[PDB]
């Protein structure tokens, strides 16, 4: 199987 | 806006992974030798360093990468799958110590997460929580080094 | 002369954010 | 936390133009740091303790726009090389360091920040030294300690056949004694 992305994270918390 | 941390999962869990350097890094004991998913097909980890518990495929679209600490600072923070930041002091070439230990389910699902200095910069990769009774009071990581060693 | 204008801005109060889907 | 930054641009070209010369803007402000521009250069301006403060060798003695038309500078000291107008509504102001720390770090234009080691009240030394041109437009940045508070305001590279090696500050200090001036 393969490894899915599922969600990200900005560490700046930057919008948009 | 592009992510540095990548929330990923596999059929048994979910960990993190954290592109430094152009590469998407993240712990052996999660992804194993698993393939990562793109738009175009699973495409394969560039590096499979098993004894540092370390794997990396190509960065992924909608990340960024990480740049690796250079300041040498102990006062180290941890951020888990849930956004949470947590000071963590280094006590040495891959340890630290939580300035609040949390309960290991506060850390978990973080492990491929990474350790940033007071410069939001790479200081290494969320390994492994060191628990005494349920709670995490330290953790195990994968310094940039390494990485870049692996690299 | 003219005015010096501001043309963008740096935020340093951002924290780590789950980025938002749809 | 560690420091981190995003940068935003809320402008261009000819809407600065046309801002320049009308000296309003009635762009909403965000943020602790703004980037600026004259029709010559572009540079960095910091908001510390409800003043935005910036370098004098780039905003030189003008006023800046806001949606009130043109702002008359609050201080100007070509010495220090501060120029400092009331900081804009809807701006955050940093507040000066309070732990006199020997690790600072620089946050650009391109909102990174690079630690830099205080080698006097007025100077520090790059850790990872970088060419001039990632310096170019970060006057009037912010020197933050590890607390996220302002210690210095970055004027100029010292740098050698093109590589900064080290960088000369406005150490919030100055900010004082320039305001009581
Ligand atoms: C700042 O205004 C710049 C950025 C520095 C790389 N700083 C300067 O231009 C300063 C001005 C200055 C004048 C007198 C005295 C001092 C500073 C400081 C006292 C001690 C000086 C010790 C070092 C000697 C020195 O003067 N160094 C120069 C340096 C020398 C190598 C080349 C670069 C200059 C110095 O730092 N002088 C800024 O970032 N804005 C200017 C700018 O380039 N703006 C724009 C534009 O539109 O022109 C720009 C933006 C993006 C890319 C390119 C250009
Ligand atoms: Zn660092
Ligand atoms: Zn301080």
């Amino acid at each position: 199987g393969s490894v899915v992305i599922v969600g990200r994270i900005v560490l700046s918390g930057k919008p948009a | 806006v592009e992510g540095e941390v990548q929330i990923v999962s596999t059929a048994t869990q979910t960990f993190l992974a954290t592109c430094i350097n152009g590469v998407c890094w993240t712990v052996y004991h999660g992804a194993g030798t698993r393939t990562i998913a793109s738009p175009k097909g699973p495409v394969i980890q560039m590096y499979t360093n098993v004894d540092q518990d370390l794997v990396g495929w190509p960065a992924p679209q909608g990340s960024r990468s990480l740049t690796p600490c250079t300041c040498g600072s102990s006062d180290l923070y941890l951020v888990t799958r849930h956004a949470d930041v947590i000071p963590v002091r280094r006590r040495g070439d891959s340890r630290g110590s939580l300035l609040s230990p949390r309960p290991i389910s506060y850390l978990k699902g973080s492990s491929g997460g990474p350790l940033l200095c007071p410069a939001g910069h790479a200081v290494g990769l969320f390994r492994a929580a060191v628990c005494t009774r349920g709670v995490a009071k330290a953790v195990d990581f994968i310094p940039v080094e390494n990485l870049e060693t692996t690299m």
